[PDB]
C-alpha cells in the first residue's frame, strides 16, 4: 500500500499555494575560498554568528568581521563554493528545530534527520546560544540519576544537574558507561512518569558512521530508542557541524528541561569538538596559545557544560544531567582540554587501561575518581550501604602489598585485605547490563555486610548474580520495600539475611566445597 | 582566450591567474607544459584554493623543475579521474591512473573521478563477522572483522610491511572477489616485491595495484589513496562482488597533506601538522567502508611517528577502524614475530556474543595474566624473581611461556628466518591458550614456544629439546 | 521492528517518488513559462506587473556612497574632504585648456610619485610642522607645471595621511575632479556617464581586451595607443573627454581590474551628482517611459536621484533584477523559477 | 529470536517486491495531474492566469 | 558626534574606531548594542589597546553573538566601577556590579573604579603581625598573618565551605570586620550552593559576593578579582574595617589572563601563561594588605597543575602568600573539625 | 633497514657497537650466499632473545 494520489496532492497544494514576495535583500560576493572557510565582501548589516546562504543551498556561519570581509565557516559541500558568488543574508542566528518528534531519530547538527525516517514534526525552534540559568534560576542538586553501574552509583553518584566527565585514554569503556547509563532509565520510562522519566541525547562528534550505527542497534535492542535522540556529526562531516553538534544536541533538551523534564545529554569525545573549534580558528587565523587553541576554549566548553543544570520549582523543577567524554593520551589527564573539562565539570570517572586489562570491568579507577555533588545524589539506603565501600577498598589498595604475607599480617589486616578483594570483584559488571538500584543495593549489602567471607573469591560474581536471580523469583517484596521506600529498613535488613543464609546453604561453590559459615 | 598564466612557483605550490569567469573549480585538474628537454612534461596541477582577484593556488602532482613563469596552463573542467571496470585488473597504475607496465591502457575505459561523498548514514550497518586469518595472537585477540576496517599500528620497521603480505598471502589468495592494493608513498623496491610476488602466485590477475611512492611529490602522495579508493569503490557499488582494499602505511596520506600546509597558507597545528588533520582523515576514511550488501574488507598500514602513539595522526586514525594490530618495537627487540602487543591491540568483536564464550574467556585470561606479568616486570629486573611469591612465580613463568607462544613463523617472513610458514585453526589456538593459562606446559622450556605453529609443532620443539607434554 | 523497517523503506521512497515528480513539475513550469514569456509584449507586461509592487516597495532607509572615500580607513578621508572642498573652491578657475592640461600633469606628477617612493614616503609623513614637506615638492617641479597645479599639491601634501597610496589616488581623484567639471561645462554629464558606463559594459563582456590593459609592467604608452585606437576605431564615441578619463586612468592602472577600474571611474563621475547608481538586468529593453518609471520608483526608494544601466540578457526570462550598491531586489522570473525548484520538498 | 528472524526477513522481503510493484504500476498514473499543477505554478510565477 | 563604532569582531576581541579627539583611555568602559531580539543585550567592552588611527582593541565582557559592524559605541569615561558602601552586604554581584539576585540593587551607591593603585610605600606595615582567629590549630601550628595571603589546599568534602563560614563569622564577631567572596571561575551549582548555605547560617548578611562564573568570556573571570578587592578596599580605607577576602581558585584568574593575552595575539611566555603573569599577580596582590592600623586579610584556593609546585602559576602566586592551610581527608575522617592537616599546613 | 650503532655497546667492548636488537635488513637472505644464509638462518632473533 503506497499514497499515490496523496503524494500527488502533497505537492499539487504546494504548487498552488507557492509564493516569493519580491523583497530586498542584502548580499555579498565570496572572495577567497578554502579549506571550508569561505571569506565574503559586503554585507555590512550581518551579525556575529549569523547564518549566510551561499549558492547550492549551501550554509555557512559568519565567524570573523571585519572592514574587509566576512569569514564565514562553510557547513558542507564546500567544494561547490567558488570566487564570485553571491552570499544572501538570513538574519538569524543559529537555530534548531526543537520537540518531542526527536525522540528516536537521528539527526544533523541542524535538526535534518539523517536516518531516513521522513521529516521530524518540531514544535518550535530555539537558538543555540541562549543563556545558561541564572545563579538564582537553579536549585541543589538532590535527585539521583541512577547509572546502573555499581562503581559509579556507590562510589561517584550522579546526581540529577550534575556533569559528571567520562575521561580515559581509549578502548577502556566510556562509549559502554555512558550507553548502560542511557539504557539504565527504560524502566524510568515505563512508569509514565513525567517527574521519573529521563529523556536522553546522544551527540556523536568526529565517529565514524558504523560506530553511531553499532551505538544505535545497541540502544534499540535494549528498547532505548523510545526517548533518545542522537545527533551525529560523523568524521566525514565538516568541522562546522562537529563544533556545532553539541551546541545542537543541547539546545534540544533544553526545551525539555524548560518544560520541567528531565534530561541527560552524552557528548561522546568533546576532544573532537575541541579539535574541529581549533581546526576552524586556526584556519581563521585566530591567535593560538597552548597546543594550537584559540584561547577561547576554555570558553567554548565551560559555556556548553553550564548549561547543564537543575532548575528551581518556580521553573519547573527540569533538569539536565551531562555526560562529557575525554580520550587522554597515555593517561595524560595534565593535558590542556582535559584540564579545562576536569575543572569545568562536578566530577570525574577516570577509566584505565591497566585496570580493564586485570579484568576490572568497568577499569573505573576508584581511588581518583570522584564526585562533588556526593551522598545528596544517593537513596538512603545506597546512602548507607556504600558509605562502608570507600574506606574498605582504600585499606585494600594500602595492603595489596602484603597479599603474599598475610601469615606475617595481624587478623585485622588479613580480613581487611579479603574484604577488599571480594568487594574489587563486587564492583565488575557485564557490559550492556544495568542493574536497578535495589539490586545494586543488595549486591553492596552483601558485600559490605560480610555475607561474602564466606564464598571463594572467583566465586563472589556468580553468586550475586545468583542470588539476585533468587530475589527476583521468591522474594520480591524486599527489593519492592528497597525501591519505593528507598531505605533498608531492620525488618527488611533481617529478611535479606536470612535468604541470604538459606541461599548460602544451597549455593555450591566451584571448589567444591560450601559456602556456609 | 579561457586559460591561466604561471604567477608563482614556490616547491610544489603553484599559482595561476585565471580571467573573470574562467576560474576552475576546487579540486579540477589543469595542465601546464615544462618544455626543458631534459625534464619536458605535463604538469597536473589540483586546485586547491581560490586566493582571491582571479589567482588559484594548486598543488603539482610531478615536480615542478623546469617550470617557466607564464605558461600557459589548461583547465580540463573536472577533477583528476582513474580508469574504472574490470579491466584494471591486473596490471600497475598511477596515481593519476596510467598504466605502468603497459602505457594507454585503460584511456578508452569509464573514468571516475578521485572524488566522492561517503555514503550516506541510511546505507551504513555495522559488520560484527570473523574473518579468520590463521595467525595466533590476530586470531586470539584481535579477531579481524569481515567487511570491516582493520589496521596495523607500529613505528618505523616493526612488521607492518611483512604483516600486510602476509595477510594478502592468507586472505587474499583464495579469495572470490577482486583485490586493490594502494601503495601511498611507500618504498619502490617493495612495490616490485609485491608486483613480482603477485604474478607468481597467480593473484596479480585479480589484483589492481596503484603505487604513488617516497620519490613522488607530496600531490600524488595525497591523490593516490584516493585513486586506489575510487577503483574500489566501483568494484563495490556497480560489479558489487567482495572488495579486498590493502593500503601500505595510509598515514603517508596526512604526511603529504603536512608537508603543503604551510605553503597553502594554513597555521600550523599542535604537533606541525595541519590544522584540518582530523576532517581531511575522515573525508578519505569514510569513504572506505562497507554499504549494506556491499562489502569492503579494509586493512591499512598506519606508521606511528617516533613509537608514539599519541601522536595526533594515528591518535586520529584509532577513531575510524574495528580491529587494530598494534606492534612494538619492545616486541620487535625481543625478537617475538609478529611484534604485536597483546595489551595494546583490539578488536570490536571480541565480544562473547560474536566469538563465543571460550574464546573470550581465553583471550581474557591471556591479557590478565599478560598484565600482570608486566606488571611484574620492574620488580624482577630489580630485585630478582626469587622475591615474588610461588603464585607469582608460577604466573611468571606461564606469561613467558604465553608470550613466546603468541609469535608464528608466518609464511610471509622466510626470507628472513629461512623457515617455512604455519597456520593455525582459530579452535587449535583456543584449546591450545587454554591449556598454557591451565598450566599444562609449565615445564617445557621457555623455548620450543618461539616460533612455531600449533600444539603439534610444540611437541616435536619440546622433544627437540628433551622434553614432553 | 522489521514493521518499523519496511515502514521506513515504504515511506522512503515515497518521498523519493514526491521529489522527481516535483523536479518534473518545475520542469515543465519552466518551458512553460519559457515559451509563453517568448510574446515580446508579455515581456513588457510582466516588468510593468512587477512595477507596482516596486510602488508598493517603500520605503528604504537608503545612505549615500563615495567611490573611494568609504575605502579608505581614517585619517586619509578627513584629508580627503579637505582635498575635495579646496577643489571645490577652485572649480571655476580654470579654463577648457586649462583643465585639461590640469588633468595631464597631475597625472604625469602621479607617474612622477610612484617613480620615485622614497619621495612619496618623505612627502606623506603625517607630522605637523609639513612646511619642508611643500618646499621640497616644489624644489621638485618649480619650473615645470602650472601654479594652481603646485599651490593644490602643497595643501594636499600640507594633510596628514595613514599611508602612502593614498596621496597618490588622492591626486588622481582630485584631477578626475577637474576633468568632470571640464566635462560638465560642456553640458555633457549624463552623456558622458552613460557613455562611461556603455564601454564598461562593452570592456566587462569581453574581458579579453580588460586582461591585455592590465599587463602592469608594461609601459602605458602602447597601452593608451591601443586603447583610443580601439575606442575611435568606431566614432560612436564622438565626446572626446571620456577618452581622456580613460586613458589618464588607465596610465597608472596598479594592478587594478580594469573591469572594475571603468566601473568605478563611471561611478565618481555619477557620484561627483550625488545620484546612487543602481544596475539593473532584464530580458528585452523597455520603452524610455518604464525607464522614467523605473528611476521615478527607485528614487522614490533610496531617497535620491538615481540611475540605471539595463544588462540585456534574455536567460532572466522576464523581470527585473536590481542591485543597488551592495543589496538586490531580485523579480525576475527565471530567479522564482530557481527558488520554487530549490524549496521542492 | 531465528524464528522471529526468518519470517520477518521473508515478509519484508515480500513486501519490498509489492511495493515495488506498486510502485511502478502506480508511477505514470499520477502523470496527468503534472500538465495543470505546472500550468497553476506558471499562473502563481506570473500573477495572470496565462 | 563624539562616539565610537564597530570595526571588526573577532569573537571576544571587538575593535572600535572613534572620531579624531575622542579616543577612550586604556582599560575604559564602553557599551555596544546587541539588538536582534533573542539575544538582544547591552555588551560591556574593556579597551584594551590602542592599535592607531583612531582604532582601539577591546575585550567584550558578554559574549559577542549579534554584534554588527558600524553598531555604535558609547564610552563611559571611566573604568569598570564596582558599587561599594555597607549596603553591599548580603547580595551577589558580577565583575561588573550588577547584582544577581536582585537586579538593579546598587545603581545608585558610590561606585569605584576596580583599577586602582597599591597603597604608596610611605603606608605600608614594616612590621608583620600575627592575626589570632581563635582557633588552635591555626593559631598555633599555622599562625595567620594580619593583611596577608593564604594557601587553602583543601579539596571537596574536607569542609571547605564550613571553614569558610567559621572565617566569616570570626572576622565578623571578634574583629567587627567584612568577608567579600570572589569566586574567581565559580561553578554556577557550587555557586547557587554557597549562596543558600551563607543565606541559611545567616552569615550572607557579612558577606559581599561577587560571582565570575565559567560560562562567561574571559574578561570577567580576569577582573572579578579586581571588582571583589575594590569592594574589600572600600571596606577598609573608607569604613575603617578588617576584611578577609577570599578568593576561590586565584589559579583561574591567572588562566583568564593567560586566555585573554593570547586573544589580543600576544606572543606566549614559559609554559604557556602571558608574558606579564607576574606583572598581572602583583598588581592583585599587593592591594590585599594591612594599612594604617586596617587590613585586608586573603584566603586564596590554589591549584597546582599537574601537581607541579615550579609550574609558572602557583611558582608564580606562592610569592605573595604568607601561610598554607592543606585541609585533609584523613583527618576529616577522623572526626576533627576543622580538618587542618598539621604537618601539611604551615606558616611563615 | 638500520645497522644502530650504540655507545654503551661500544664502551662493553662490543665492536662494531650494532645493536642487534633493533638493527635489521629489510631485503634479508636475498642479499646472502647460501652457506651463509643456512648457518645465519636466525642469528638476529637467537641473539636478540639471548
Ligand atoms: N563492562 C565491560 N565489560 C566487558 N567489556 C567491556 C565493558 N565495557 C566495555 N567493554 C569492551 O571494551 C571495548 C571498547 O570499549 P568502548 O568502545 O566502550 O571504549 P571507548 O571509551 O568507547 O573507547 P573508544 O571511544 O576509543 O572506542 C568494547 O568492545 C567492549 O566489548
Ligand atoms: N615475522 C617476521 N619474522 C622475521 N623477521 C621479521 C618479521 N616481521 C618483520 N621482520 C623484520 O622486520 C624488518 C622490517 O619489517 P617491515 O614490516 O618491513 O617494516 P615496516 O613495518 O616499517 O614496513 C624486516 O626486514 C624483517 O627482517
Ligand atoms: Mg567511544
Ligand atoms: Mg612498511
Amino acid at each position: 500500500t503506497i499514497p499515490a494520489d496523496d503524494i500527488q496532492s502533497a505537492i499539487e497544494e504546494y504548487v498552488s499555494s507557492f509564493t516569493a514576495d519580491t523583497s530586498r535583500e542584502e548580499v555579498g560576493t565570496v572572495v577567497d575560498a578554502g579549506d571550508g572557510i569561505a571569506h565574503v565582501e559586503g554585507l555590512p548589516s550581518v551579525m556575529t554568528q549569523e547564518l549566510l546562504e551561499f549558492p547550492g543551498g549551501i550554509l555557512g556561519v559568519a565567524l570573523n568581521l571585519d572592514e574587509h570581509s566576512v569569514g564565514a565557516v562553510i557547513l558542507g559541500d564546500f567544494e561547490n563554493i567558488e570566487e564570485g558568488q553571491q552570499v544572501k543574508r538570513t538574519g538569524e542566528v543559529l537555530s534548531v528545530p526543537v520537540g518531542d518528534g526527536f525522540l528516536g531519530r537521528v539527526v544533523n547538527p541542524l535538526g535534518q534527520p539523517i536516518d531516513g525516517r521522513g521529516d521530524v514534526d518540531s514544535d518550535t525552534r530555539r537558538a543555540l546560544e541562549l543563556q545558561a540559568p541564572s545563579v538564582v534560576h537553579r536549585q541543589g542538586v538532590k535527585e539521583p540519576l541512577q547509572t546502573g553501574i555499581k562503581a559509579i552509583d556507590a562510589m561517584t553518584p550522579i546526581g540529577r544537574g550534575q556533569r559528571q566527565l567520562i575521561i580515559g585514554d581509549r578502548k577502556t569503556g566510556k562509549t559502554a558507561v555512558c550507553v548502560d547509563t542511557i539504557l539504565n532509565q527504560r524502566q524510568n520510562w515505563e512508569s509514565g512518569d513525567p517527574k521519573k522519566q529521563v529523556r536522553c541525547v546522544y551527540v556523536a562528534i568526529g565517529q565514524k558512521g558504523t560506530t553511531i550505527a553499532a551505538v544505535r542497534r545497541t540502544l534499540e535492542e535494549g528498547g532505548a530508542m523510545d526517548y533518545t535522540t542522537i545527533v551525529a556529526a560523523a568524521a566525514s562531516e565538516s568541522a562546522g557541524f562537529k563544533w556545532l553538534a553539541p551546541y545542537t544536541g543541547s539546545a534540544i533538551a533544553q526545551h525539555w528541561m524548560y518544560e520541567g523534564k528531565h534530561v541527560l545529554i552524552i557528548f561522546d569525545d568533546l576532544t573532537k569538538q575541541a579539535e574541529a573549534y581549533r581546526a576552524i580558528s586556526l584556519l581563521l587565523r585566530r591567535p593560538p596559545g597552548r597546543e594550537a587553541y584559540p584561547g577561547d576554549v576554555f570558553y567554548l566548553h565551560s559555556r556548553l557544560l553550564e548549561r547543564c543544570a537543575k532548575l528551581s520549582d518556580d521553573l519547573g523543577g527540569g533538569s539536565l544531567t551531562g555526560l562529557p567524554i575525554i580520550e587522554t593520551k597515555a593517561n595524560d589527564i595534565s593535558a590542556y582540554i582535559p584540564t579545562n573539562v576536569i575543572s569545568i565539570t562536578d566530577g570525574q570517572c577516570f577509566l584505565e587501561t591497566d585496570l580493564f586489562n586485570q579484568g576490572v570491568r568497568p577499569a573505573i579507577n576508584v581511588g581518583v575518581s570522584v564526585s562533588r555533588v556526593g551522598g545528596a545524589a544517593q537513596i538512603k539506603a545506597m546512602k548507607e550501604v556504600a558509605g562502608s565501600l570507600r574506606l574498605d577498598l582504600s585499606q585494600y589498595r594500602e595492603l595489596e602489598a602484603f597479599a603474599a604475607f598475610a601469615s606475617d599480617l595481624d587478623a585485622a589486616s588479613k580480613a581487611q585485605l579479603e574484604r577488599g578483594a571480594r568487594l574489587v570483584e563486587l564492583l565488575k559488571q557485564p557490559q550492556s547490563q544495568p542493574m536497578p538500584v535495589e539490586e545494586q543495593v543488595v549486591s553492596i549489602f552483601l558485600g559490605t555486610g560480610g555475607h561474602l567471607d564466606s564464598v571463594p573469591v572467583e566465586d563472589v560474581r556468580r553468586f550475586e548474580t545468583e542470588l539476585l536471580d533468587h530475589m527476583r523469583a521468591s522474594e520480591e517484596e524486599i527489593l519492592t520495600e528497597i525501591r519505593d521506600s528507598q531505605k533498608l529498613t531492620e525488618e527488611a535488613a533481617d529478611k535479606l539475611t536470612e535468604v541470604i543464609k538459606n541461599f548460602k546453604k544451597g549455593f555450591a561453590a566451584t571448589g567444591g566445597g560450601s559456602v556456609v559459615p | 582566450d579561457t586559460s591561466g598564466r604561471v604567477v608563482r612557483v614556490t616547491g610544489p605550490v603553484v599559482d595561476v591567474e585565471f580571467p573573470r569567469g574562467s576560474i576552475p573549480e576546487l579540486f579540477n585538474a589543469l595542465h601546464a607544459e615544462i618544455t626543458f628537454e631534459s625534464l619536458a612534461k605535463t604538469l597536473t596541477l589540483e586546485v586547491a584554493q581560490h586566493l582571491g582577484d582571479n589567482l588559484v593556488r594548486t598543488i603539482s602532482l610531478q615536480p615542478t623543475d623546469g617550470l617557466v613563469r607564464g605558461v600557459e596552463v589548461i583547465d580540463t573542467g573536472r577533477s583528476i579521474s582513474v580508469p574504472v571496470g574490470e579491466g584494471v585488473k591486473g596490471h600497475v597504475f598511477n596515481a593519476l591512473g596510467d598504466c605502468l607496465d603497459e602505457p594507454g591502457y585503460g584511456e578508452k575505459f569509464e573514468h571516475w573521478s578521485i572524488h566522492r561523498k561517503p555514503p550516506a548514514f541510511e546505507e551504513l550497518e555495522p559488520r560484527t563477522e570473523m574473518l579468520e586469518t590463521g595467525l595466533k595472537v590476530v586470531d586470539l585477540l584481535t579477531p579481524y572483522v569481515r567487511g570491516g576496517k582493520i589496521a596495523l599500528f607500529g613505528g618505523a620497521g616493526v612488521g607492518k610491511t611483512v604483516l600486510i603480505q602476509e595477510m594478502i598471502n592468507r586472505i587474499a589468495r583464495n579469495f572470490g572477489g577482486t583485490s586493490v592494493f594502494a601503495g601511498v608513498g611507500e618504498r619502490t623496491r617493495e612495490g616490485n616485491d609485491l608486483w613480482v610476488e603477485l604474478a607468481e602466485a597467480n593473484v596479480l590477475k585479480d589484483t589492481a595495484l596503484v603505487f604513488g611512492q617516497m620519490d613522488e611529490p607530496p600531490g600524488t602522495r595525497m591523490r593516490v589513496a584516493l585513486s586506489a579508493l575510487t577503483m574500489a569503490e566501483w568494484f563495490r557499488d556497480e560489479q558489487g562482488q567482495d572488495v579486498l582494499l590493502f593500503i601500505d602505511n595510509i598515514f603517508r596520506f596526512t604526511q603529504a597533506g603536512s608537508e603543503v600546509s604551510t605553503l597553502l597558507g594554513r597555521m600550523p597545528s599542535a604537533v606541525g601538522y595541519q590544522p584540518t588533520l582530523a576532517d581531511e582523515m575522515g573525508e578519505l576514511q569514510e569513504r572506505i567502508t562497507s554499504t549494506r550488501g556491499r562489502s569492503i574488507t579494509s586493512m591499512q598500514a598506519v606508521y606511528v611517528p617516533a613509537d608514539d602513539y599519541t601522536d595526533p595522526a594515528p591518535a586520529t586514525t584509532f577513531a575510524h577502524l574495528d580491529a587494530t594490530t598494534e606492534l612494538s618495537r619492545a616486541v620487535f627487540s625481543k625478537g617475538i614475530f609478529p611484534a604485536v602487543d597483546p595489551l595494546a591491540s583490539s578488536s570490536t568483536i571480541l565480544d562473547p556474543s560474536v566469538v563465543g564464550d571460550e574464546h573470550y574467556r581465553v583471550a581474557q585470561e591471556v591479557i590478565r595474566i599478560l598484565q600482570r606479568y608486566k606488571d611484574l616486570q620492574d620488580i624482577i629486573a630489580i630485585l630478582g624473581i626469587d622475591e615474588l611469591s610461588e603464585e607469582d612465580k608460577q604466573l611468571v613463568n606461564r606469561a613467558r611461556r604465553i608470550e613466546r607462544f603468541l609469535s608464528q613463523n608466518m609464511m610471509a617472513a622466510e626470507q628472513f628466518t629461512g623457515q617455512p610458514g604455519s597456520t593455525v585453526p582459530v579452535k587449535e589456538t583456543i584449546e591450545a591458550f587454554d591449556r598454557l593459562c591451565k598450566g599444562d606446559f609449565d615445564h617445557v622450556p621457555e623455548q620450543a614456544f618461539f616460533l612455531i605453529g600449533g600444539l603439534d609443532d610444540l611437541a616435536k620443539k619440546a622433544e627437540s629439546l628433551g622434553a614432553k607434554l | 521492528q522489521g514493521a518499523r523497517q519496511v515502514d521506513l523503506i515504504r515511506a522512503q521512497l515515497t518521498r523519493q517518488l514526491r521529489l522527481e515528480l516535483g523536479h518534473e513539475s518545475v520542469r515543465q513550469a519552466r518551458e512553460l513559462v519559457r515559451n509563453h514569456v517568448a510574446d515580446q509584449a508579455q515581456q513588457s507586461a510582466t516588468v510593468d506587473r512587477f512595477l507596482d509592487q516596486l510602488d508598493a516597495m517603500a520605503p528604504a532607509t537608503a545612505d549615500v556612497d563615495y567611490p573611494l572615500l568609504a575605502k579608505m580607513r581614517s585619517a586619509s578621508r578627513r584629508a580627503l574632504t579637505s582635498l575635495v572642498d579646496w577643489f571645490g573652491t577652485m572649480a571655476q578657475d580654470l579654463d577648457h585648456q586649462g583643465l585639461t592640461t590640469l588633468a595631464g600633469e597631475l597625472v604625469s606628477v602621479a607617474r612622477l610619485l610612484d617613480r620615485e617612493a622614497v619621495v612619496t614616503r618623505y612627502l606623506t609623513v603625517p607630522a605637523e610642522d609639513a612646511t619642508p614637506r611643500i618646499r621640497l615638492i616644489e624644489r621638485l617641479v618649480s619650473g615645470k607645471v602650472g601654479a594652481p597645479t603646485l599651490e593644490v599639491l602643497r595643501t594636499a601634501v600640507s594633510k596628514r595621511w595613514s599611508a602612502n597610496s593614498d596621496l597618490i589616488d588622492a591626486i588622481e581623484h582630485v584631477s578626475r575632479q577637474a576633468l568632470l567639471e571640464l566635462a560638465e561645462r560642456a553640458g555633457q554629464v549624463d552623456e558622458v556617464e552613460d557613455q562611461l558606463f556603455r564601454f564598461s559594459r562593452i570592456l566587462d563582456v569581453q574581458p579579453r581586451l580588460a586582461i591585455l590593459l592590465g599587463d602592469c609592467a608594461v609601459p602605458a604608452e602602447g597601452r593608451v595607443r591601443l586603447l583610443r585606437k580601439v575606442l575611435e576605431r568606431a566614432d560612436s564615441t564622438v565626446n572626446p573627454v571620456v577618452v581622456a578619463l580613460l586613458s589618464h586612468t588607465v596610465e597608472l592602472l596598479r594592478g587594478q581590474a580594469v573591469e572594475e577600474a571603468v566601473l568605478f571611474l563611471a561611478e565618481v563621475a555619477v557620484a561627483r551628482r550625488g545620484e546612487i547608481v543602481a544596475q539593473v538586468g532584464a530580458a528585452a529593453e523597455l520603452s524610455d517611459a518604464q525607464r522614467t518609471r523605473l528611476t521615478e520608483v527607485l528614487s522614490r526608494i533610496y531617497g535620491h536621484p538615481v540611475t540605471v544601466q539595463l544588462h540585456i540578457d534574455a536567460a532572466l526570462l522576464g523581470g527585473l533584477s536590481i542591485a543597488v550598491g551592495d543589496e538586490v531586489i531580485d523579480g525576475t522570473l527565471s530567479s522564482r523559477l530557481a527558488a520554487a525548484e530549490a524549496r521542492l520538498p | 529470536r531465528v524464528r522471529a528472524e526468518q519470517q520477518v526477513a521473508s515478509t519484508l522481503q515480500t513486501a519490498h517486491e509489492q511495493l515495488k510493484r506498486e510502485r511502478d504500476a502506480v508511477e505514470l498514473d499520477l502523470r496527468a495531474h503534472v500538465g495543470t499543477m505546472s500550468a497553476t505554478l506558471a499562473s502563481r510565477i506570473l500573477g495572470v492566469d496565462l
